[PDB]
């Protein structure tokens, strides 16, 4: 390909990408509500 | 009955020390909870949504009923048992029986999980001989296996691999599960030592 | 790979159920309502496919088979393994209800009678056994409860579509 | 990862056994019998919808921009007239577009039939002044209603 069809194909790559979800907030989340629990149910 | 008696060693130590200690609660929950019940009922769950006038339902009844019978000899240990139930469980044949039974309408899986009770009382596989009673009530009025409408527990690990490619959106699409070392700085302990699961936060 | 990349249309409301396990007909002109389903269903990590019904060429079709299947003319509207979910109303729920996990991943809603919202601790019956003879009232020196609090007046919130 | 199956399993287990120095278990015996379970190994015609279609298409254009009659009762009876004359001269099968012709001539001359018979009987009520039609009496309902709307204001 030339200049632009390789601008053009980067672009889209860059534009249509598929992100590794990897569910950390959920986990810190649940997390956080048992530290909750524990903090309200024991002294 | 060890249970009572861990039960009458929890009341002598509360009464001894006069408060709700963590190792006397710890040991009364290790002492009720070693039943293995659980996998048990999972099983005759599992049975219970079969057809019992189709010859492969009598099939996978048969090797269900002695899968729960080996377990509750203790000839056989619970990983490999929960891999033969996860493999008798994600195969065509049962789930296109579980859909048979949800397009009925009159279903007999309640019939199911009562006689499942009943043979839990008379082939000796609980702990109690009435608990297999209030096991059922238990699995009956709260979420669990027997409220699922295909008969086992509803985790992704009894659920077959292409279905769980287009519902679950997971790390890589396009086993054990780990987080790469990439991540320096993804919790507060969350590391590459820490496993993560699909469908569940189990933390 | 094999096949050139290519947007799907249909101008039957069956062929969007079959296709996607969670789809999603939105309007442009509802921003927080659409919003709204895309936090949820982005929390349980589930893959979904929203249709936006401005500038597509089969409004006239969509619109009319979307009255049938939900009898109320509201979008966004969430349909999950071939199914009806609902409105924000309907999403919100079972949200509420701690059903929203087992919907979005394996397509079911759970039948079982009580509320899990409402609870305490560790999850047991706690009283869940049915009494003989009825006449739970009757008992005036029962268990009430521990003391709840109630506000005096309603705290001004932080935005309109913040809940 | 496949090492841990139960056809794998039971291998083992069964190689273990025929040693001679191992004692099977109930449940190796009984999945020789019951083995596990495996995954693997396993309306309206259409040329009718074309005539309808096309007559269609050539009937709407004769009553809405030809005749501009809007108000034209039971229109089922002379479409399946056109139907029934259609089949009629497919019968002796002459043509495919002159039978189409000669079709909504007729359906022509039917609808200015109707249109002559209704034109003549709302002549003939109106000229005597003794007979009202059900609109007429609904847009006086109306009408005295709205007088009525005005009285009270």
């Amino acid at each position: 390909v030339n200049k632009q069809t390789q601008k053009y194909r980067t672009k889209l790559r860059y534009r249509f990408r598929q992100p590794s979800v990897v569910p950390l907030r959920q986990t810190l989340q649940q997390r956080h509500n048992t530290i909750l629990e524990v903090l309200r149910r024991r002294r | 009955d060890t249970e009572f008696q861990a039960l009458v060693e929890f009341i002598e130590g509360a009464s001894y020390d006069q408060l709700i200690s963590g190792r006397r609660f710890k040991k009364v929950y290790d002492v009720l909870s070693e039943n293995d019940d659980m996998f048990i009922w999972l099983c005759h769950t599992a049975m219970s949504v079969l057809n019992p006038g189709d010859m492969r339902s009598r099939l996978i009844y048969n090797h269900l009923r002695i899968l729960a019978e080996s377990v509750a000899s203790g000839e056989m240990t619970q990983r490999t048992a929960f891999r033969f139930f996860e493999s008798a469980v994600r195969s065509p044949a049962y789930r296109e029986i579980a859909k048979r039974q949800l397009e009925g309408g009159a279903a007999t899986r309640l019939a199911g999980i009562s006689a499942a009770a009943d043979v839990m009382r008379r082939m000796g596989l609980t702990r109690r001989p009435m608990s297999s009673y209030f096991e059922l009530y238990q699995r009956i009025v709260e979420r669990s296996e027997a409220m699922t409408p295909w008969g086992f527990p509803p985790l992704f690990q009894f659920e077959e691999r292409l279905s769980l490619e287009p519902r679950l959106k997971f790390f890589s699409r396009a086993r054990i599960f780990w987080i790469p070392p990439t991540w320096n700085r993804a919790g507060r302990f969350l590391g590459p030592h820490v496993t993560l699961y699909p469908g569940m936060t189990p933390d | 790979s094999a096949t050139r990349w290519l947007p799907f249309v249909s101008s039957d409301l069956k062929d969007y159920l079959n296709r996607y396990w969670a789809v999603m007909f939105t309007v442009g002109a509802r921003p927080i309502e659409t919003g709204h389903i895309r936090h949820y269903v982005s929390w349980y990590c589930t893959r979904m496919k929203v249709v936006l019904l401005d500038h597509h060429v089969y409004v006239e079709p969509l619109r009319q088979q979307l009255q049938e299947a939900s009898r109320t003319p509201e979008l966004p509207l969430l349909f999950v393994n071939k199914k009806l979910v609902g409105t924000l109303r309907d999403v919100e729920l079972l949200e509420r209800e701690k059903k929203l996990k087992d919907v979005l991943h394996f397509g079911f809603e759970w039948r079982v009678g009580g509320s899990v919202a409402a609870t305490n601790g560790q999850k047991s019956l706690m009283g869940a056994l049915p009494a003989p003879y009825g006449d739970a009232e009757f008992f005036r020196g029962r268990y009430r409860g521990p003391p709840v609090a109630r506000p005096v007046v309603s705290l001004p919130t932080l935005h309109p579509f913040a809940l | 990862n496949e090492k841990y199956e139960p056809w794998e399993h039971m291998k083992r287990m069964g190689r273990l056994v025929g040693t001679g120095f191992y004692i099977p278990p109930e449940w190796y015996n009984h999945f020789r019998m019951f083995p596990p379970i495996n995954h693997n190994f396993q309306t309206l015609s259409p040329e009718r919808v074309a005539l309808r279609d096309e007559l269609a298409r050539k009937s709407r254009l004769v009553a809405s921009e030809g005749m501009r009659y809007y108000n034209i009762f039971w229109v089922r009876k002379p479409l399946d007239t056109m139907e029934k004359e259609y089949y009629e001269l497919k019968r002796r099968g002459v043509d495919h577009g002159e039978a189409i012709r000669k079709v909504l001539q007729g359906f022509y001359s039917g609808l200015a039939v109707k249109k002559r018979v209704a034109a003549i009987q709302a002549e003939e009520a109106k000229l005597t002044g003794r007979f009202i039609t059900m609109r007429e009496a609904t847009v006086v309902l109306g009408v005295l209603a709205k007088l009525h709307k005005e009285q009270l204001t």
